[PDB]
């Protein structure tokens, strides 16, 4: 199998430097250009550059040359981009991905989100949303947490049906939060129980709030 | 730089409904022998995956489904029957020369019939407000289309930079999606006002919907 | 007489000592007089006299590979291939290669349906870079 | 119809990576229909091809140093139509080297090609060494 | 009006100007340029000719190599028109290094042009590496 | 590559003789003032030495009877009049183009009167069977080999001499080898056609 | 006086590789191309490739591309080339040749025989060839390597009418040796072949009569 | 190479004259948008000053009185009013190919009038004769202009290769030369001969004039 | 302010060399050719060659290719010029300029005299011009056979000023230098006035009062 396998996330502060990696296998690793590709977060793709891992030769789309240094090492089939002076507009999932013919773009690795913020690692406060006619809203908002992601289950699992749990948006503080609904019969409330339970895993915490009317 | 434009920007088809989008560069992309046009399928959270290469070639393992046509400045990619597993984003790709540029993408979501928002408004809670900041929360839960207008009033003031939104996908079940508006405050400025008013625009509703509380009660 | 002139882009290709080729980016291709085959030779309908260039970027190191050499090569119908023109250059010994390129022409007499091709020792440490490496004739 | 060629000489400016050229010495304008503008592009009056070719030596001591001809067409950004690179030499106080570039472009009426390098301060300007020119097919 | 052309092929001689033959894939295209002592081409007809030379050479360097593209007009003195360097190569027993030279000149009736080098024992001869030609415009 | 037809393969002269032999080329190896045509002679055991370069030259020290003519694809070398010392065999040579080629050469052998090998028959010793034809011109013979009126193939082998520093003639040695399969056949004949003779002669023994 | 002197005769078994020599004498050396030359016992002249002495720049047949190795030695004013991979066929006559021009080769070595073998030295077995007015007599001498053999008859005393076949291979050599003689004489006269084999220190003697 | 002419060898003017000097090329040195022909200034003992570089462009700082003109094979450099610091030699310099080259220089001259010189002989000093010389001195005193002839005769013999002169630069005060020839002799050729004679010939004088001593 | 100061005179012997120095001061070293110019004894102006600073790359005047070598110091803002194998043909002064171009030349050093000769220095005899233009009467002392130059004349210890005239030295075939001073003066004033050249000769250290008599 063709296969693209790069580093793990990195979260790091702005004028930082990040060195990327991207372990190649299963061909010929010196007979197929190397791109290098960043989507910004909700954005499409846009290209850094190339390399040719049989030399090293790299050309540069112009907006990346002072940003992004593109190296391999042949020995151990990797491809590696550095990206120095980092700010919050680098912040952005980078994708290695190899071309026979500076064409197509065959195979792509998983990518590499690289966050760049002032933010350092904290678990989200937990508020109830508490609860319009035969049907109930509830929930529970996540707030001012950093890094993604959080999960929330309700009831430890027990209830799945009309579960919302929203996509975080990062705030002006540099910190993320998401709210987490359910619809319920209106006639459950106040005998049934509602519990959201909110797992940060980067800051090892399990935060469980009963949300009551 | 060649820029390429993709239309539309979302495509609703059905499973098996046949699924045609296009792209148009800024200039010719074709020339003898070779159109310097690709595509890629995106999902979320995944790379792309190539499907077309010189417009019209099927990349190897790739299903007979996807088909791409085109020369000059105008490409399409064509599913002949949508599967479930076809929702996703298009790109659109040249190799005419440096950089490679990608279009903008268009997104195959999933057809079904126009259904109303239900909205829900939530007061901050007293644990939040205490600690400095009130965040209101307006849910419009499992509407369809995409489409629809979130307006904050305050005292019947119309709010602007001050809120932010976040939709789901389409749910697994019923292809709705849901969305929230939140409004932040500081507990000053949450205190000086009485009515908190989320009004909700959408094709679903015969005419706008307002939920609103009055701060305490 | 129409004018009869190609220049075309160089192509990288994981495929040979034969470079290959395309028309893309700002290329010529004057007419069907002269053809861009199998993305790797340029072919003539009409024998006469051709001023024939190529351009050959390439970017090695000394340590990490004999001189790089690039050729001009023609194939006439009944004949064998043959050299016209030839160009060597030392390999750099910049890290982690160093470039340097050749330019090849000269005048030449064309058979109807004979072909012009480009070898070089090492395709894989040629320069496809915007400019870098190119390819063409024209009819005198 | 006429002719339409120009051969220009090298000139050194004490002023930028765009080299600067002269009508002087064993130069070639056959007409106003090529003309060295502002000392640094020649700008052609009609549409064709042309044979477009630039020669620069340059002498320096050890990032390669490249040579680039540039098109400016009407309406267009500009951009490379031909690039040579040669290492850095490490003869002392500096070693020559050759860069020759050339080739066939279509040109658009009023438009202007240039050469630029990494270093115009390093380039050879004795007798012969540094020329820029084209010719109408 | 008859083509105007000319390509010569390296010789080597154990006689700084390089010899040349009419010889392997070489082009004559009538009386109009002849090779002379095998050392220049002559032009019969005044007028525009994109003129051209290149010379590979094997040296080791234990100071450039320069070749000169040279004009000898009636009633004046030669001249150089096109002059190209590269440094010696440190590869034992010789690297080879390319040099292309090739511009647009007015030639006078009767005048020659001709190469000229720093060693002409280093040029190497294999097909193709060495060649010297011209074509009227 | 270019190939270099030299005819005739062999040219028969006395000395006092006028000798011209020809080179052909597979394609035109002469332009506007040169032919890049050579010649050379080379004698058995000893270098070849160049005679005639770019077709009509006399290289310095070759002697005036030698000259040679010729333009594209075809070119001759003559001796005015040949000596004994010009016995010998001669190459052409091009140098058009990569690689050099040389012609298949011409043997400039001495002329005399047709004459008739002797031809004597060994049996194998006690202590391979030969047939010797002795002193014959010209060079051209036939020896088959026969066991019990069977036609040999390809059990045999030939050596010849060079011309006799006296009398101008050849020798020939045919050799049969079997396996002791010798000894399953009583009549071995070596049968010889030579223009010298009027009919093929044969010589045979029994084994005994 | 131009000379170019090469190196001696080589016997060598498939596999191995030799180095040949050139020495010139009389001329500017880095002046003139060098040549090398091959002519098989069944050929025919062959061009193998061609080195500028002034800087080792080389160009070679490409039949040979893959077979021979050509240097120089500037000081030495010597031309070298190594032959590897040695096959039967790689059997012939090496020359060296000086050329001003790259044209004609005014000047050759005396040429360096090379023979490529699985056999070994072996000396030969020598068998009588035993007798109109004239008789044919000789010696047959078998199963020898590497060449040459050389013979005599009765010492040296008998020269006339004596022919000594060129050596023929079978994968060792084998030629005979004849004489004629007045018949008269096979009384009078006695008949001895003298075979001398110097790479094997052999030295026969056969007694060649009527049998 | 390319030969400059300049005209004329030497321009007399007074302060408040225009002056105009002329520059020939031996070829063309002008194309589409400029003439490569420069002009320089030097005084004695001085490095030359840039005053017009490209046939017509001022060298910022030099005074606007100064000008270029002209074009292909033929420039003129032009002073409108010729001011006292203006008194000079003047190049012209090409730059159209290599070596560049220079003009032999235009002299520009205080112009006065027409002034005879006063001539004057000294024979050989007492002590200088001691020591087996003899320089005989012949003076030109504040003449105008420079163009003066100096014949040396010996019993009426005109003399050869045995002179030598000196001018000075035209005076601060009354712009006028002088010129001094010496001859030189052996005590023992000097000792052969009676009349040492120095004849002068200038457009001042109305004839020669030959002023004369007899040795001892 | 633009500046180019060049090195001091140099009095060498043939078969000697010297190293011209010409050090730039206000502008980027770097950015501006330098060229070399002979001006030999009465003569105009001969290029030399130029130098690109930036990097050390020349080009000669063909006369001058085995005569001269240019190199620079960028880190001291200095051009060199060495003069090898002197002969007396050598004798000039030599400028070092600055080029924007390589066309106009539009700063000069203020010139190195090299002075070439196998004579030594020696001081001047001092020779009287005697008097007698009429009522005119002229005088002077001949400075006589002295190298190198220069030599200073003054009349009565510089208070005699008007009507001197002292002439250019003049090269003589010995290698030795000549020249005259002389003064006019009122016939009427010789049994009056005093008249004494101060001739002085620093390298030799001669310094000579001498009396001009009837
Ligand atoms: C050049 O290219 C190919 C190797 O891929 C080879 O087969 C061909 O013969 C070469 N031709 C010449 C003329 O060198
Ligand atoms: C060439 O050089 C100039 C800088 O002097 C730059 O502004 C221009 O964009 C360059 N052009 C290209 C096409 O690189
Ligand atoms: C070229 O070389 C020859 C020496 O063989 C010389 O006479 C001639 O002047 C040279 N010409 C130039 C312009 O370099």
């Amino acid at each position: 199998q063709v296969q693209l396998v790069q580093s793990g996330a990195e979260v790091v502060k702005p004028g930082a430097s990040v060195k990327l990696s991207c372990k190649a296998s299963g061909y010929i690793f010196t007979s197929y250009y190397m791109y290098w590709v960043k989507q910004a977060p909700g954005q499409g793709l846009e290209l850094i550059g190339e390399i040719n891992p049989s030399n090293g030769d790299t050309n540069f789309n112009e907006k990346f040359k002072s940003k992004a240094t593109l190296t391999v090492d042949k020995s151990a089939s990797t491809a590696y981009m550095e990206l120095s002076s980092l700010r919050s507009e680098d912040t952005a999932v980078y994708y290695c991905t190899r071309s026979d013919g500076r064409n197509d773009m065959d195979s792509w690795g998983q990518g590499t989100l690289v966050t760049v913020s002032s933010a350092s690692t904290k678990g989200p406060s937990v508020f109830p949303l508490a609860p319009s006619g035969g049907t109930a809203a509830l929930g529970c908002l996540v707030k001012d947490y950093f890094p993604e992601p959080v999960t929330v289950s309700w009831n430890s699992g027990a209830l799945t049906s009309g579960v919302h749990t929203f996509p975080a948006v990062l705030q002006s503080s540099g910190l993320y939060s998401l709210s987490s609904v359910v619809t319920v019969p209106s006639s459950s409330l106040g005998t049934q129980t509602y519990i959201c339970n909110v797992n940060h895993k980067p800051s090892n915490t399990k935060v469980d709030k009963k949300v009551e009317p | 730089d060649i820029v390429l434009t993709q239309s539309p920007a979302t495509l609703s088809v059905s499973p098996g409904e046949r699924a045609t989008i296009s792209c148009r560069a800024s200039q010719r992309v074709s020339s003898s022998t070779y159109s310097y046009m690709h595509w890629y399928q995106q999902k979320p959270g995944q790379p792309p995956k190539l499907l077309i290469k010189y417009a019209s070639n099927l990349e190897s393992g790739v299903p007979a489904r996807f088909s791409g046509s085109g020369s000059g400045t105008d490409f399409t990619l064509t599913i002949s029957s949508v599967e479930p597993e076809d929702f996703a984003t298009y790109y659109c790709q040249h190799s005419w020369e440096x950089p490679p540029t990608f279009g903008g993408g268009t997104k195959l979501e999933i057809k079904r019939t126009v259904a109303a928002p239900s909205v829900f408004i939530f007061p901050p809670s007293d644990e939040q407000l205490k600690s400095g900041t009130a965040s209101v929360v307006c849910l419009l839960n499992n509407f369809y289309p995409r489409e629809a207008k979130v307006q904050w009033k305050v005292d019947n003031a119309l709010q602007s930079g001050n809120s932010q939104e976040s939709v789901t996908e389409q749910d697994s079940k019923d292809s709705t999606y849901s969305l929230s508006s939140t409004l932040t405050l500081s507990k000053a400025d949450y205190e000086k006002h009485k009515v908190y008013a989320c009004e909700v625009t959408h094709q679903g509703l015969s005419s706008p919907v307002t939920k609103s509380f009055n701060r305490g009660e | 007489n129409p004018q009869i002139a190609a220049h075309v882009i160089s192509e990288a290709s994981s495929k040979t000592s034969v470079l290959q080729w395309a028309e893309k980016g700002y290329y010529t291709m004057s007419n069907n007089l002269v053809t861009l085959e199998n993305g790797k030779q340029l072919t003539v309908k009409r024998q006469g006299l051709y001023y024939i260039y190529a351009q050959v970027t390439f970017c090695s190191n000394r340590e990490a590979s004999a001189p790089f050499i690039a050729s001009l090569c023609l194939k006439s119908p009944g004949r064998f291939e043959r050299i016209l023109l030839r160009a060597a250059n030392t390999h750099s010994s910049a890290k982690p290669c160093g470039q340097q390129s050749i330019h090849l022409g000269g005048v030449f007499e064309l058979q109807p349906g004979a072909s012009v091709f480009v070898n070089v020792t090492d395709p894989s440490q040629v320069s496809h870079g915007t400019g870098f490496t190119s390819f063409g004739l024209l009819k005198l």
